[PDB]
DNA sequence: GTCCGCCCGTTGTTTCTGTT
DNA sequence: AACAGAAACAACGGGCGGAACTATGCCGGAC
RNA sequence: UUUGGCAUAGUUCC
């Protein structure tokens, strides 16, 4: 009750303290509503100015006002956004045995043949050999497509967005032609195979006959052709759908018509479309997410508000907590102040008669078997922090020797005694002021362990299917594994990647400038797309991938990061009249 | 660097109508107090506080040079709105600023130094208490701190 | 860049203060060769600067005295010489060599207190 | 050799309809027998359906070239 | 430590072997795949006061299309490589009749040395790689799609097919990490092959400029 | 009818090493 | 010893939502 | 059947 938990409902009413606390709660909502609007409008305006003149040319390429290629095919496939639908691939997830049983078309049992295919067709199937060779080649092609799919889509996601809804088209064909599923059909599986092969030739995105053009078309229609073959497999047609001749012909005609209608029309203003599509969710939008994150990603800064670096471990460190904690120790910065307990500066010229009575025995043992200055620098190390990081006094001593050379002296006790003692002596320029500078440097500059600029490192098991490692078993399924993943504060990507027992493939940060300077421009494009997808989908919202790809390509087209500001807008070699209308009019005009 | 790293923290005062900052011991000496014992009587009320004494020590280490009211006033007045070409006028300007624009609410008469010193010592003492984590920092949105 | 600047300023300050503490003629301590009865392995080795043969002989006696005390408790020269030589081979600087010898002596005394042969 | 798409895009359809309607409204001959219609936009749509609009669309490739497609030759999608 | 230094030398050598294999030079499978113990045995498990002394690890290898065109991989023993070291290396290249060479640096090179490397560009080609930049292979990172260097013939054919002037392609800086990995000069065009979410594959092109 | 409140791209200043 | 290349810190300048509807005061002073 | 502007304040809608 003291900190504001309203026990009553709106029907019973609120006691005065709960009334005031509720008003304090609602004020925050009013403030956020009145605050987000201007920033959202400004972000949308900057995006529109950035991509206002990007168009789809009659060449089918996507070019800006200076005829510089942005995408060779819009959305990497050449289709329009408003004509595509969610669909499932249905050949990626099934195991080996299930996949073979569902897509093989056994022509040997012959009782399933008599039950599903007609009598005049079963004799043909059992007699011919060219038919059998074609039917085996079809399954070979499907297996190769399955492997390609598993490479393209790790983590086993079937859901995909493709232009023609094949299952609903099949349902419509069944209802239109009054197909009875309880009777054998008159569809020849060879007719099915030949029809699909001929159909795939009429779905042309890249027109040409050179090897380059044929390769471009294959890349442009690979996924849809894989889906088409998976759906119109002959065994699936014979078992599940049970179509007929005229039904199959109508289905092929409808597929051609819909694919041809779902192709992007030249002249579209895809740049402005993408700007609006990515900026309209902004008005409804321990790290930063939402409007500030979008602002940072659009105008890239070298100092993000909450830099982070998710780290994946390679082997037994991923499972066993021992090496996990060991890597956690290796990757976290730690100076001497993090472990020291207390320090003091004494005046003790006598090696034997020591002002401090604790060090007597071992300091005498050290001095008995051999100038120097009479002053001292006695420090005391906290036992809890000393033993937490698995540190050793010999390690601290050798680090001090490396850091200062042999112009210092160091004598240290061991963990046997309850008091762990380090004693330092030097082997204008007066001693006391020099020892205070030695202590101050040795406590804020020592860098015993860890990587500089890496402040704090967490260590927690993942709970999401994108931050988990997913493998493919020997039986072909997808199995999800839980392995320890780290999450640091502060970024230094190169050192963490170079560290022993750290996975150099899946390790990633969220600083775009760092990704650039370490991995190039294509990696920065992919990472920028992933960060934008994360910030957009945190709210559960959906935005078509074409708009994300267009924004990322526009930002990373010229080889260096182009922040969407006056700097990036005027860096383009465009006409002065486009730049004058944006964040700098008179200066640009007078320069030109 | 080595000397800044050893010093750590120093206490400075931004007097009005003065070009830039002034160390606090300089102002206290300009008020007419010479002995470190007297200045610490004005600032640290209970001398059995070694942490407070150590915190104020680097501020007193800036008194290694200045030791007299005349030179302290000269140092203060060197940074006026219009720096003078003479020295007596600069020293008179320094005294005028310390008598007219520094803490007007305590007093403006001739014998107000004995109380301006106490109030400035209280300001420094409260700053030390804030730095030691013994009192909560104020918030501007508290409505007892408004008119 | 600020950490690198502060580290350079510190290194210049430190080097200046240590040069004001370095005398004009650092007498290079003369390496006295081992005697004919020196039981040390690699006794003539000058690999560790400022580590004398007499220091290593003293360190070896500490190991012998510790091992002798341990054996008297549990009911030796060759073992002491191997312990010294291993410590010598692993050490780069005289102070760490001495510390690693004293650690071995402490470990032997711990084993003796626990009634265990080292 | 023409490589541009054989369909008439929505923008080409809109501009052709607007220009043909303006031409009709400026007292120009029609290429179809109007069965009672009087609105220039309706008559233009009827002509487009009949494939009798006498316009050739000049499509500019980005490399400076161009292609002339008659309305009769372009598949009318919508 | 000696173990860590051996590990760093081994990792640098392995990455350079992978780099040469990608650049088309002729590196065998056994050279490509060496275990840490095998490297310890072959060239010293003790670096400090041991056989591997950042020398004798230099690699001379011949391109698969021309045994006459060969490349060096030099390991300076100095944390700051200097003008005289660069002159020594250029003398060795001149005497061995070698055009291109790599130089792995402990910490860095002075700007004078870098400019003295740039000056002899038509005479000789030398590249600087830091010790930290080669402990990992940036190409193997999953964020980095496959890059293919395209011949002038492939470039011409591509430009003719799309009717593009080279100004109209996307660009990639000559200081890019992958560009330095492949050793690409200005005016060459790289090809990017990456999988796609909406098409299944997408081939882009970048101009080094 | 006459006079009188926060961020971050440029450019400078200064400094610190390398070559000959 | 003179010169030159590269870098740390400090100062300066431009940038900051979209529409719409009422009202009220003022546009130089002395001679 | 002809056309003032500058500033400030309040309000409506996302």
């Amino acid at each position: 009750e003291s900190r504001g938990f309203v026990e009553n409902s709106y029907l019973a009413g609120l006691t005065p303290t709960e009334f005031f606390f509720h008003a304090m709660g609602g004020r925050e909502g009013l403030i956020d509503t009145a605050v987000k609007t201007a920033e959202t409008g400004y972000i949308q305006r900057r995006l529109i100015k950035s991509m206002e003149s990007v168009m789809v040319k009659y060449d089918a390429t996507v070019r800006n006002s200076i005829n510089q290629v942005v995408q060779l095919r819009y959305g990497e496939d050449g289709l329009a956004g408003e004509s595509v639908e969610f669909q499932n691939l249905a050949t990626l997830k099934p195991s080996n045995k299930a996949f073979e049983k569902k897509f093989r078309f056994d022509y040997t049992n012959e009782r399933a043949l008599r039950r599903t295919l007609q009598e005049d067709l079963v004799k043909d199937v059992l007699s011919n050999a060219h038919i059998q060779n074609e039917l085996e080649r079809e399954f070979e092609r499907m297996r190769e497509d399955r492997e390609v799919l598993r490479v393209i889509f790790p983590t086993g996601d079937s859901k995909v967005v493709l232009p023609c809804n094949l299952l609903r088209m099949i349902w419509n064909a069944q209802k239109i032609f009054h197909i009875n599923p309880r009777l054998p059909s008159d569809l020849h599986p060879i007719k099915v195979v030949e029809g699909v092969k001929e159909l795939s030739k009429k779905l042309v995105i890249v027109n040409g006959d050179d090897p380059l053009s044929r390769q471009a078309q294959e890349n442009a229609t690979l996924l849809f052709n894989i889906h088409l073959r998976s759906t119109l497999c002959s065994r699936r047609m014979a078992e599940e759908f049970r179509l007929s001749g005229e039904a199959f012909d109508w289905l092929l005609g409808e597929i051609e018509s819909k694919f041809n209608q779902a192709i992007a029309h030249p002249g579209e203003m895809v740049g402005a479309l993408a700007a609006q599509s990515l900026g309209e969710p902004a008005t409804q939008m321990n790290v930063t997410l939402g409007v500030p994150r979008l602002k940072e990603l659009i105008n890239i800064s070298k100092k993000p508000k909450t830099p982070s670096l998710t780290v994946f471990l390679l082997g037994q460190s991923a499972r066993d907590a021992e090496r996990a904690k060991d890597i956690l120790c290796r990757l976290e910065h730690t100076t001497l102040r993090k472990v020291t307990a207390n320090t003091a500066i004494y005046y003790d010229p006598n090696p034997q008669s020591t002002v401090v009575a604790e060090d007597q025995e071992w300091v005498n043992v050290y001095y008995e078997m051999p100038r120097i200055s009479p002053w001292l620098l006695r420090v005391e190390l906290d036992r809890k922090h000393m033993t937490d990081r698995k540190l050793t006094m010999e390690q601290i001593a050798e680090k001090i020797n490396a850091g200062f050379g042999d112009d210092l002296n160091c004598i240290f006790n061991d963990d046997n005694a309850e008091k762990l003692v380090l004693r330092i002596r030097i082997m204008k320029m007066d001693d006391d002021v020099f020892l205070r500078c030695i202590e101050s440097n040795m406590l804020t500059d020592m860098t015993l362990q860890g990587i500089e600029q890496i402040s704090k490192v967490y260590m927690h098991l993942p709970q999401t299917d994108n931050k988990k490692k997913i493998i493919i078993t020997e039986d072909g399924e997808f199995k999800a594994l839980q392995e320890w993943i780290l999450e640091t504060d502060g970024v230094s990507l190169m050192r963490v990647l170079s560290e022993k027992d750290v996975d150099p493939v899946r390790t990633t940060s969220n600083d775009i400038v760092e990704i650039f300077t370490v991995l190039g421009i294509e990696a920065v494009r992919k990472a920028l797309e992933r960060e934008l997808y994360h910030v957009i989908s945190f709210d559960g919202s959906y935005v078509n991938y074409r708009h994300l790809a267009l924004l990322c390509d526009t930002m990373t087209c010229r080889g260096h990061l182009m922040a969407i500001t006056r700097h990036g807008v005027n860096r383009q070699d465009t006409g002065p009249l486009m730049k004058c209308s944006f964040e700098e009019t008179v200066d640009v005009l007078m320069e030109a | 660097g080595a000397k800044k790293s050893a010093i750590g923290q120093r206490i400075v005062a931004t007097l009005p109508y003065i070009k830039q900052e002034v160390p606090i011991i300089i102002v206290f000496r300009a008020l007419g107090f010479v002995s470190d014992r007297d200045i610490l009587e004005h600032i640290i009320y209970d001398f059995e506080d070694p942490e407070m004494m150590e915190m104020v020590k680097p501020s007193l280490d800036e008194a290694f040079v200045i030791q007299e009211q005349n030179v302290a006033l000269n140092f203060i007045g060197s940074r006026g709105a219009k720096p003078g070409v003479t020295k007596e006028k600069r020293i008179k300007y320094a005294k005028e600023v310390l008598q007219k624009e520094m803490l007007p609410h305590v007093g403006v008469s001739d014998f107000c130094e004995t109380k301006k010193a106490y109030f400035l010592g209280y300001m420094v003492h409260r700053l030390l208490l804030a730095a030691l984590g013994r009192r909560e920092l104020d918030d501007r949105d508290h409505y007892g701190n408004k008119r | 860049g600020r950490d690198e600047a502060h580290k350079r300023e510190w290194n210049l300050f430190y080097q200046k203060q240590m040069q004001l503490r370095k005398g004009k003629d650092p007498k290079i301590e003369e390496f006295v060769p081992p005697d004919e009865n020196c039981p040390l392995k690699e006794a003539s080795s000058r690999r560790i600067p400022r580590l004398t043969v007499k220091a290593r002989e003293h360190c070896l006696r500490l190991l012998e005295e510790a091992l002798s005390s341990n054996r008297q408790s549990t009911r030796l020269r060759a073992k002491a010489v191997e312990l010294e030589h291993e410590t010598f081979r692993n050490a780069k600087v005289a102070n760490l060599y001495k510390a690693s010898v004293l650690k071995k002596v402490a470990d032997i005394h711990r084993a003796s207190k626990d009634g265990q042969p080292y | 050799k023409r490589i541009t798409t054989p369909y008439m895009t929505k923008y080409e359809r809109a501009r052709v309809l607007g220009t043909r309607a303006l031409q009709i409204a400026m007292c120009a001959p029609v290429m179809v027998e109007l069965e009672g219609e009087t609105d220039p936009l309706l008559i233009a749509m009827k002509e487009l359906k009949a494939r009798k609009i006498p316009i050739i669309i000049r499509r500019y490739l980005p490399d400076g070239s161009y292609e002339d497609w008659g309305v009769d030759e372009l598949i009318i999608t919508d | 430590d000696d173990e860590e230094e051996t590990y760093r030398l081994w990792k640098i050598r392995k990455t350079i072997m992978q780099l040469c294999h990608d650049r088309g030079y002729l590196v065998t499978q056994d050279g490509l795949d060496q275990t840490l113990e095998e490297f310890k045995a072959q060239f010293g498990g003790k670096p400090s006061e041991g056989r591997p002394r950042r020398t004798d690890l230099t690699v001379l290898v011949a391109h698969n299309d021309d045994p006459t065109d060969q490349m060096f991989v030099f390991f300076p023993e100095e944390p700051k490589v200097g003008i005289k070291t660069i002159k020594v290396y250029c003398q060795r290249m001149q005497e061995e009749n070698i055009t291109r060479a790599l130089i792995v640096v402990q910490q860095g090179m002075t700007p004078s040395a870098k400019q003295s490397l740039v000056d002899m560009a038509p005479k000789y080609i030398l590249e600087q790689f830091l010790q930290q930049e080669l402990l990992i292979n940036i190409t193997e990172h999953e964020l980095v799609p496959e890059h293919v260097v395209m011949t002038k013939e492939e470039v011409t054919e591509l430009l003719a097919r799309y009717k593009l002037r080279e100004n109209q392609l996307p660009r990639i800086q000559a200081g890019d990490p992958v560009a330095r990995y492949f050793g690409i000069k200005r005016g060459q065009v790289v090809k990017i092959i990456r999988p796609s979410e909406t098409a299944g594959r997408y081939i882009t092109y970048r101009l080094v400029q």
